[PDB]
RNA sequence: AAGGCAGCAGGCGCGCAAAUUACCCAAUCCUAAUUCAGGGAGGUAGUGACAAUAAAUAACGAUACAGGGCCCAUUCGGGUCUUGUAAUUGGAAUGAGUACAAUGUAAAUACCUUAACGAGGAACAAUUGGAGGGCAAGUCUGGUGCCAGCAGCCGCGGUAAUUCCAGCUCCAAUAGCGUAUAUUAAAGUUGUUGCAGUUAAAAAGCUCGUAGUUGAACUUUGGGCCCGGUUGGCCGGUCGGAUUUCCAACG
């Protein structure tokens, strides 16, 4: 993945796994574009990584109760402030990019 | 056939046709006429310094609707009046009267640029020092 | 009034400046060779294409020209020395086939690669310009060197070069020295 | 939209319909609403035969 | 009474625009009555991002989360296949610099050597322009509201700005990068190669006519050797035509 083998297995054969990524290089990851086909090809209805119990409850006051803002919170995670505010009870499918960067400017490690 | 001579023995009337028809060309006169030396506001040069004698407020044509904030300067070496265009917002504070800035072309080789009517040059350095610098605090204007 | 100092510039830049074709054509040759910049890439077309203008101005002379023979062999034994055109690939309408790679292959940044010692691309160019390898009896610290055919036994540790024996560096030295002040009294 | 839209009416039509159509309409991609409509088949919208043959 | 830096260095002025009032005859050569003297010729050093060459800003390791698809599944699991985010740690190597020395040199400086110091994110910290299209890279966030401004060109901005001002992220070249003017390619948009002229720009209203440019056809085949025919026969093989060989010369 990241340096663990990239280099160990390049032992003067040079040509393994180097060809292009998907190509964005400013669009966010793909941590779903697996179960976009899964969503596509199911010709039922399928749930969307329901709700956020708790992570809501409990963390929507541990970062913004201590002496901030959503509209505060919301511009130095770069989101729309209604998009924290789907975050607080309820509301929302989480993705990992926007879930990634609640989590590391304000520190509580729930995930 | 194909309207020009072609023996042998015409090669004058095809470089005296060749010449005649220079003329048609439009840097090709101004080069053999010798249009930068008298005609051009800077003498043939890339810039010139002049000398701030009013601020200026030129409303951009259509389809736009904004004031572009360009100075009237006029230059040392010749004395002629050229208007010149004040970049990036806050410079026309950094500009005032008797600055004695220094101006360049405007990037269209003797033509006006996007919607402001009339105006040729740009101003580069007030004061001596910059613009850029001036703009971004890394430099600061002379106590003048 | 001395006489003048003959130079020249060894590299040119593409013309169509912004490319997804050539742009992305530097995987191989900047991430797979460890290069500093395009420079080091330009360089080596422009020689390459320096190499092509004489061999077509040999092919549209006569064969058995004078010229042709003497510049031709001439160009093949240079290039056949230098080990980018193989052993028997010897003809004029193969220096034309003759592409980029097989030229960063002979430089000695990647020839200390390929003959063991140095465990990645980039870690061959930081002990070349570290003062570590030697070609011969000769420490040489350019990455681009371009080795010759009588020279891959010659690339090892200078004798200078801690690798090489030789009383290891001001890190381990000193760092040896505060265990001496610490564990020794 | 075009994905989920098309992989609505190939369904339905490998259902043994014989003709089905679905239309989104809305802000799709942009801030002034367009309607996008994509059909199979052909449907029948004129008469009594709509209370019939259709489902809406 | 005295003068002539478009000699060397320097100053003023002019400007968009250009260096030290330094050291020496040791090299290159010159002159003289001449091996010795003299030389701002010339050389050395200072200033010097004019151009040009080479190529530092790190290299090896160890350590982890969070998903998603599929498979088997008890449901608690793996067991692959991939997606992103770093984050804490270790010994190794080196010169940029500070310098004994020696070398270099007319004497020095610097280079090339080299004792002694000289790396853990705080630094020994790379910038310059860009992210709608041309043209590579964000329909992410905050501000503004046809204002400020951007924008080579098309265009952007009038209360959800992918284009302004910012933050983040990303792209391009890189010790260099942007801007202005000129010039060359692009430009078969100067056309000899090689343009176009009914309607896009362009056939003089028409004819004569000198220079200029251009102008129908016609005037004999000695060296030899190999190859193809076309005539001339020695030769028909054959039921009026069918193969070619040895020999001329016929080009």
């Amino acid at each position: 993945r990241s340096q663990g083998q990239i280099n160990a297995a390049r032992r003067q054969g040079l040509v393994v796994s180097v060809d292009k990524k998907y190509g964005s290089t400013n669009t966010r990851g793909d941590n779903e574009g697996q179960r976009l086909t899964k969503v596509d090809r199911e010709t039922d209805i399928v749930k969307p990584k329901k709700l956020d119990p708790n992570v809501g409850r409990a963390i929507s006051r541990a970062r913004t109760d201590k002496k901030m803002s959503q509209k505060d919170l919301a511009t130095k995670i770069n989101e729309k402030p209604t998009v924290v505010n789907d975050y607080e009870a309820a509301r929302a499918i989480p993705n990992q990019q926007v879930l990634s960067k609640l989590e590391r400017a304000l520190g509580v490690k729930l995930r | 056939g194909k309207g020009k001579p072609r023996g042998l023995n015409s090669a004058r009337k095809l470089r005296v046709h060749r010449r005649n028809n220079r003329w048609a060309e439009n840097n090709y006169k101004k080069r053999l006429l010798g249009t930068a030396f008298k005609s051009s506001p800077f003498g043939g040069s890339s810039h010139a310094k002049g000398i701030v004698l009013e601020k200026l407020g030129i409303e951009s044509k259509q389809p736009n609707s904004a004031i572009r904030k360009c100075v009237r300067v006029q230059l040392i070496k010749n004395g002629k009046k050229v208007t010149a265009f004040v970049p990036n917002d806050g410079c026309l504070n950094f500009v005032d009267e008797n600055d004695e800035v220094l101006l360049a072309g405007f990037g269209r080789k003797g033509k006006a640029k996007g919607d402001i009517p009339g105006v040729r040059f740009k101003v580069v350095k007030v004061s001596g020092v910059s613009l850029l610098a001036l703009w971004k605090e890394k430099k600061e204007k002379p106590r003048s | 009034p001395r006489a003048p100092r003959t130079y020249s510039k060894t590299y040119s830049t593409p013309k169509r400046p912004y490319e997804s074709s050539r742009l992305d054509a530097e995987l191989k040759l900047a991430g797979e060779f460890g290069l500093k910049n395009k420079k080091e890439i330009y360089r080596i077309s422009f020689q390459l294409s320096k190499i092509r203008r004489a061999a077509r101005d040999l092919l549209t002379r006569d064969e058995k020209d004078p010229k042709r023979l003497f510049e031709g062999n001439a160009l093949i034994r240079r290039l056949v020395r230098v080990g980018v055109l193989s052993e028997d690939k010897k003809k004029l309408d193969y220096v034309l086939a003759l592409k980029v790679e097989d030229f960063l292959e002979r430089r000695l940044q990647t020839q200390v690669y390929k003959l063991g010692l140095a465990k990645s691309v980039h870690h061959a160019r930081v002990l070349i310009t570290q003062r570590h390898i030697a070609v011969g009896k000769q420490i040489v610290n350019i990455p681009s060197f371009m080795v010759r055919l009588d020279s891959e036994k010659h690339i090892d540790f200078a004798p200078t070069s801690p690798f090489g024996g030789a009383r290891p560096g001001r890190v381990a030295r000193r760092n040896a020295a505060r265990k001496a002040e610490a564990s020794g009294e | 939209i075009r994905r989920a839209a098309y992989g609505v009416v190939r369904y339905v039509m490998e259902s043994g319909a014989k003709g089905c159509e679905v239309v989104v309409s809305g802000k799709l991609r942009a801030a002034r609403a367009k309607a996008m409509k994509f059909a199979d088949g052909f449907l029948i919208h004129s008469g009594q035969p709509v209370n019939d043959f259709i489902d809406t």
